[PDB]
RNA sequence: UUAGCUAGUUGGUAAGGUAACGGCUUACCAAGGCAACGAUGCAUAGCCGACCUGAGAGGGUGAUCGGCCACACUGGAACUGAGACACGGUCCAGACUCCUACGGGAGGCAGCAGUAGGGAAUCUUCCGCAAUGGGCGAAAGCCUGACGGAGCAACGCCGCGUGAGUGAUGAAGGUCUUCGGAUCGUAAAACUCUGUUAUUAGGGAAGAACAUAUGUGUAAGUAACUGUGCACAUCUUGACGGUACCUAAUCAGAAAGCCACGGCUAACUACGUGCCAGCAGCCGCGGUAAUACGUAGGUGGCAAGCGUUAUCCGGAAUUAUUGGGCGUAAAGCGCGCGUAGGCGGUUUUUUAAGUCUGAUGUGAAAGCCCACGGCUCAACCGUGGAGGGUCAUUGGAAACUGGAAAACUUGAGUGCAGAAGAGGAAAGUGGAAUUCCAUGUGUAGCGGUGAAAUGCGCAGAGAUAUGGAGGAACACCAGUGGCGAAGGCGACUUUCUGGUCUGUAACUGACGCUGAUGUGCGAAAGCGUGGGGAUCAAACAGGAUUAGAUACCCUGGUAGUCCACGCCGUAAACGAUGAGUGCUAAGUGUUAGGGGGUUUCCCGCCCCUUAGUGCUGCAGCUAACGCAUUAAGCACUCCGCCUGGGGAGUA
RNA sequence: GCCGUCGAAGGUGGGACAAAUGAUUGGGGUGAAGUCGUAACAAGGUAGCCGUAUCGGAAGGUGCGGCUGGAUCACCUCCUU
RNA sequence: UUAAGGAACUCGGCAAAAUGACCCCGUAACUUCGGGAGAAGGGGUGCUCUUUAGGGUUAACGCCCAGAAGAGCCGCAGUGAAUAGGCCCAAGCGACUGUUUAUCAAAAACACAGGUCUCUGCUAAACCGUAAGGUGAUGUAUAGGGGCUGACGCCUGCCCGG
């Protein structure tokens, strides 16, 4: 029984990091695919192909690295968790690192980079940071 | 730890103790409570002048006083300076420190304020011992 | 280391009562009510705005100033009254103090001052009603220990200064000197200005003063400002205070100290001292040459203030939500069944509690912070701003949590065909072996030790053969092999019977995970009651060693080991690693299975795939050793647990 | 004026709670170089240690089971170029 | 019967007095959980009038039974006389309740359920008797006789030379 998806996301994303192969597998959902497209929007993303079959997933994304092959990243994870759900205003919310990273945001009318969300003076329920 | 197993308990520290622990003050009379006082500073009958020695590795006979405060306790003070102008019986004045001769210590009195007199043999920190300024 | 409380309690009916509702109170019917989301009982305490600290979340306190409350010697009751169950009012009872002709009476500073008392410690028995606010009045006016305002305290904050420029001789003089010289040192002396401040004398007696009453005219209303009810004008008011402030004159003359100097810490040399006197916040100095003791000189810091003590926060990430950890360092219960609670797979539709956003109100004032202006500047005062709620009301958004509804299969469970197993309980069977006895055989030692002894033995032992009884355990097999949730389970057979793994996929369609409190199983020893008693063997006896040996060694040897029904209820119960899910390099064996190729037939060979099982090993982690798909890696949920050691798993 | 309900204080009583206290007494901490012995630290000179029972002037010994946090010597067997 | 005092008498509160019934409130230590416990301590009780609950018995009448509420009256005193428990704390001995010295002792003695040891393989042992005979025993070692101890639960040490 899984408890959370963010974990199994997040987690088979960083264990991919550290091993650098480019390719990943897992069932879908609708706000990961949402926030993919933002991660692909980022840069840290290459590409993503969705595909279908009974019943969920398996969304598949493909990686990005350096010529040298530095990691994209150098770190990740959410913050709003099961148990302790947390929210933030428009106002309040933050700006990760003082301004390269990104912290991702569900909305009102959507999910979101947290700069949509403070430009448009809309907050909302906080996701992840990731940089 | 996890949330809710902080939230079904108040998440409790590690409360301190006292240092100086003469009962503050206590109610002696009347309506006996006793807390609380927090003095700085308290006057005291002396019932004995002694001295004693510490334990390894220092050695020196150390001057000692044990004494009855105004709350009616019981404890000990070691006498600072050379010379000190007590005996049995006489009233003297009380500060908090300790000293690490031994225990039964944790205090030694002041030097000036009441009948301990003050000693002249210093001139250098004559703030203390009881001193005044000589010319 | 507070788990049951409550009987007018809880609810109803009626009445009464009160400003009003109400068990507020009486009479009746009833047995409910409250509580792990912590009732109750217990000790401690006035609360809040705010103050201190901290970068911040937060921690501590409730002085002054302001808001709310209770109290007035203790306790009770009621009158007057709009309001009190009354702070300077009564009545009663009580303690206390006091007057008395002894019949009886009087009083209440936690109002301002002040006195004693305690305590480490907290001031004048001040002037005044000018101002502001009170109370009465028609007003003048009167009362105002509220209040204005003087006085004492270095209690704190802020501010000025105890002179400034030129002045070398490196004077005297101190100290030290490797005895040349260095150091105090432009410092002094001296020269030249100043007088903030102080001494004197003048002015100012600055503002704080607006006033009400007193005369003029002016509008509402009256038949009539005749008189009345209102805006201008003049008159007239200072406790502080002869203040502050100002103006001129006079003299560098009155006006500087405390702590520390090993490091932490900026700040060194000589004497005395010799484990003595002494210091100490820590670590530590000190036994004849102390940079740590005491003295001097000099230096650093600091300033009309400085050091110590007591208390609070920080540093402390040393309760860790921001912000911790549990293999070994303190720390995962012995393990399980499951309640309450906490967390929850996917898609669609909806709802709007949570959430976000916008607005309206409120969040007193003072204060904090920002901008400004005035007191000569600062402190201070004011202004105005922003700021602040887990706040109420209300209009919008729908991704997420949530509620309601409809659908799905991948989690879980049921199937169907199978595999294995020391999984458990009861009964049944058998061989060896130890022992006891009986018999036949036969003599002088057996048995034991490192060396001995004690014991058994001529009543013929032991050894040897036969057969008998009797209890307990089960050689090989057995392997890092298997099973089970753990403790544990190894002779075999039957009866009953629990779960697991694979493949399968039709089948229900999220039924799940964790699990406080509870409930139950739980090595060996131990205990009760009853049976049995072959070995092995605490206690005990004897022998020996030994300085001694109630210890190892040896000879015996009871309880007990054993069975059944009960009870305790622990361990290095260990992998000292909680449960569950998911992702991430390989290699290599092993155990039960499954698919396929080769083989005439795989049963043989090979490749693959599941589940547990062991070893070597990377990425990575870790303080290190080490772990490494059976994680101590990457993360989520839930639970339990730790906060220095002894005291103590004690009381 | 009298009577009645209600009524504080005082009085009687039996218990709960808490603190001070008391002959002797048990255990613990500490000190002079105390006396007796030497259990543990290596195979600590009989491996230790956890649990339990008993005996002992005492540390401790013995006994049943359990772990290696164990060594002289060796793991059935498996892993390693 | 006896004012004041209240065990000072006294070997000793011997005796005497006080308590004493019904209902209601309440009821500690300790405990073998049954009790202690009537614990203790404390209160009310009379006649009349009124109003009301009621239950048994009957066609019903009325006949019985025993409560509550109010309101009043009297006397010093209302279970008015008579009959009817004195209590608390602490200790040793004994566990009980029971029996015993008829005519001086009723007890800490005896017994008692329990515990333990030894005997006894059946016309059993032991026994009364000379012997038959009979008890034991319509019994058959979880049964019968003898000794010792005395509920409970903690325990039951060393010595086998005499
Ligand atoms: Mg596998
Ligand atoms: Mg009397
Ligand atoms: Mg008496
Ligand atoms: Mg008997």
């Amino acid at each position: 029984t899984m408890t959370d998806p963010i974990a199994d996301m997040l987690t088979r994303v960083r264990n991919a990091n550290m091993v650098r192969h480019e390719k990943l597998e897992l069932p879908a959902s609708n706000i990961k695919k949402e926030i993919a497209e933002i991660l692909k929007s980022e840069g840290f993303i290459k590409n993503v192909e969705y595909v279908e079959d009974d019943k969920q997933g398996v969304l598949r994304l493909f990686l990005k690295y350096g010529q040298n092959d530095e990691r994209v990243i150098t770190g990740l994870k959410r913050i709003s968790k099961p148990g302790l759900r947390v929210y933030a205003k428009a106002s309040e919310m933050p700006k990760v690192l003082n301004g390269l990273g990104i912290a991702l945001v569900s909305t009102s009318e959507g999910v979101i980079t947290d700069k949509e969300a403070r430009k448009r003076n809309v907050g909302g329920e906080i996701i992840a940071y990731v940089w | 730890p996890t949330i809710n197993q902080l939230v079904r308990k108040p998440r409790q520290s590690k409360i301190k103790k006292s240092d100086s622990p003469a009962l503050n003050k206590g109610f002696n009379s009347k309506k006996k409570k006793f807390t609380d006082l927090n003095s700085p500073q308290k006057r005291g009958v002396c019932t004995r002048v002694g001295t004693m020695t510490p334990r390894k590795p220092n050695s020196a006979l150390r001057k000692y006083a044990r004494v009855r405060l105004s709350n009616n306790i019981e404890i000990n003070a070691y006498i600072p300076g050379i010379g000190h102008n007590l005996q049995e019986h006489s009233v003297v004045l009380v500060r908090g420190g300790r000293v690490r001769d031994l225990p039964g210590v944790r205090y030694h009195i002041v030097r000036g304020a009441l009948d301990t007199s003050g000693v002249d043999g210093r001139r250098q920190g004559r703030s203390l011992y009881g001193t005044k300024k000589p010319k």
